């Protein structure tokens, strides 16, 4: 809008995707370091991509400390640059550098607490993220963590209608999606955060399946195979098969051994089968696990 | 359950209320348009109703497109020759936002009967995006209706379809409906549908949620009741045709009430 590519000096490449290339850059007038996402409308057989239309429209209205800020959109006839607040790293890279030491319990708790704030804000503004995974959570030097990449996000109605299927990178994908359910809701974002919570503790993916059906099976072997008692309706679901192996639910202290009683409690509520009983981000913020976080809510950006 | 987001429906409703005010068109833009009229807009909307039917699009998509069009025409003056180009790009942008499977650009070129080129459609897409500054997550009548529906005791499909129908009729006629917010047209539509089908009225519980009463809804309700009574006579008939379909319970075939006692 009031931005111009002449005000930016690129610094280095920092990422890529089907979205395109991301550069770290510097505003030569203000000093501000930004990430520029370039969307080459140059290839516009179909005009502006739907992913970009959703990303931009949805990010415009989501101002929150734990959601990456879209500062500007430069709309040339050839290209589309999204100017973002810059963050030095993502959670996946940090965990790969958190070597074996691991992430200290204070920092896990801080990160999870900020992530819930961000997500609660999204749900409160009728946005599903639909791709929460560590690669899409950015951290800064000040100890903030922020939801990023809203290319797969979506504005929902209340109640929800049927949306795109097999959304969410597979390891983070909720049972209800895997079972072809007609309707999914905010509970799918919670599942992903659940998977991510576990992953911050172990530094390993909790359900790393290599197909839809393998993904289900790994979940079932961990949380037990769901039935009508734990999850009413499950056996009626489009991709539910009676032939499914019936695994017993292992005790939850075995799923993430290092985790305390409060941690286990919160994680079990995030990974509840029944989307209706799974905890909301808003309720999870009050969970006793967070009693002793005292990292200052990070501030919003301008 | 979660499909109705119990923990967020109030937050969401309050947010939609704020946004509908920001996304609102200028009530009197048509008299400032030199070359187009309410009548021409009506023809365009009616046509977009047929396009959504033909391509089996969501009703939400239709509502978003009209929102885009009305906002666009609030700041950009358009020759009658180009109105359909605005509408076409609007429908495209709405489809890319709201559809799982949007029709390709070329299908949009096709429905305009080669009045315009692919290049013209994509350039108007850009202009519309510039003009709206990419603010496309607009509240619609439907987003409100669906929440209001959660207050039916118990759910009634005839009521839900009829309300949708009446809401759609309002898209056609900028006079008077530009002067009502989506949330209010939805309230009127819901009460009228409920009354027509069951004899009941706008419930207490929606007075709690919305702050609206039959009092505050009365103006809109009187208009919507006329639009309903006259709908067989309207120049534009695509919505009545659509709502004869069983998909919508054939609700266009219900008889409007002769009085509201309001
Ligand atoms: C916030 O800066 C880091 C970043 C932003 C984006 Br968008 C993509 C990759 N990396």
């Amino acid at each position: 809008g009031p931005g111009s590519m002449e005000n930016f000096q690129k610094v280095e490449k920092i990422g890529e995707g089907t979205y395109g290339v991301v550069y770290k850059a510097r505003n030569k007038l203000t000093g501000e370091v930004v990430a520029l996402k370039k969307i080459r409308l140059d290839t516009e057989t179909e005009g502006v991509p739907s992913t970009a239309i959703r990303e931009i429209s949805l990010l415009k209205e989501l101002n929150h400390p734990n959601i990456v800020k879209l500062l500007d959109v430069i709309h040339t006839e050839n290209k589309l640059y999204l100017v973002f607040e810059f963050l030095h790293q993502d959670l996946k890279k940090f965990m790969d550098a958190s070597a074996l030491t691991g992430i200290p319990l204070p920092l896990i708790k801080s990160y999870l607490f900020q992530l819930l704030q961000g997500l609660a804000f999204c749900h409160s503004h009728r946005v599903l993220h639909r791709d929460l995974k560590p690669q899409n959570l950015l951290i800064n030097t000040e100890g903030a963590i922020k939801l990023a990449d809203f290319g797969l996000a979506r504005a929902f109605g209340v109640p929800v209608r049927t949306y795109t299927h097999e959304v969410v990178t597979l390891w983070y994908r909720a049972p209800e999606i895997l079972l072809g359910c007609k309707y999914y809701s905010t509970a799918v974002d919670i599942w992903s955060l659940g998977c991510i919570f576990a992953e911050m503790v172990t530094r390993r993916a909790l359900f790393p399946g290599d197909s839809e059906i393998d993904q289900l099976f790994r979940i079932f072997r961990t949380l037990g195979t769901p039935d009508e008692v734990v999850w009413p309706g499950v056996t009626s679901m489009p991709d539910y098969k009676p032939s499914f192996p019936k695994w017993a639910r292992q005790d939850f202290s075995k799923v993430v051994p290092p985790l305390d009683e409060d941690g286990r409690s919160l994680l079990s509520q995030m990974l509840h089968y029944d989307p209706n009983k799974r905890i909301s981000a808003k309720a999870a913020l009050a969970h006793p696990f967070f009693q002793d976080v005292t990292k200052p809510v990070p501030h919003l950006r301008l | 359950g979660v499909n109705e987001v119990p923990d967020y429906h109030e937050d969401i409703h309050t947010y939609l209320r704020e946004m509908e005010v920001k996304c609102k068109p200028k009530v009197g833009y048509m008299k400032k348009q030199p070359d187009i009229t309410n009548s021409m807009r009506a023809i365009l909307v009616d046509w977009l109703v047929e396009v959504g039917e033909e391509y089996k699009l969501q009703n939400e998509t239709l509502h978003l497109a009209v929102n885009y069009i009305d906002r666009f025409l609030s700041s950009m003056s358009v020759l009658r020759g180009k109105l359909q180009l605005v509408g076409t790009a609007a429908m495209l942008l709405a489809s890319k936002f709201e559809e799982i499977y949007p029709p390709e650009v070329a299908e949009f070129v096709y429905i305009t009967d080669d009045t315009y080129t692919k290049k013209q459609v994509l350039r108007m897409e850009h202009l519309v995006l510039k003009v709206l500054a990419f603010d496309l997550a607009a509240p619609t009548i439907n987003q409100f209706l669906t929440q209001y529906f959660l207050h039916q005791q118990p759910a009634n499909c005839k009521v839900e379809s009829l309300a949708m129908f009446l809401g759609e009729l309002s898209l056609i006629d900028a006079d008077p409906y530009l002067k009502y917010l989506p949330s209010v047209i939805a309230a009127a539509a819901f009460h009228l549908a409920l009354y027509t089908v069951t004899g009941q009225s706008w419930p207490e519980s929606l007075v709690q949620k919305t702050g609206y009463t039959l009092e505050t809804l009365k103006p809109c309700l009187l208009d919507l009741h006329q639009t309903y009574l006259r709908a067989p006579q309207h120049a534009q008939q695509s919505i009545r045709e659509k709502y004869k379909n069983s998909k919508y319970h054939g609700v266009s075939l219900l008889n409007p009430p002769e009085t509201l006692n309001v």
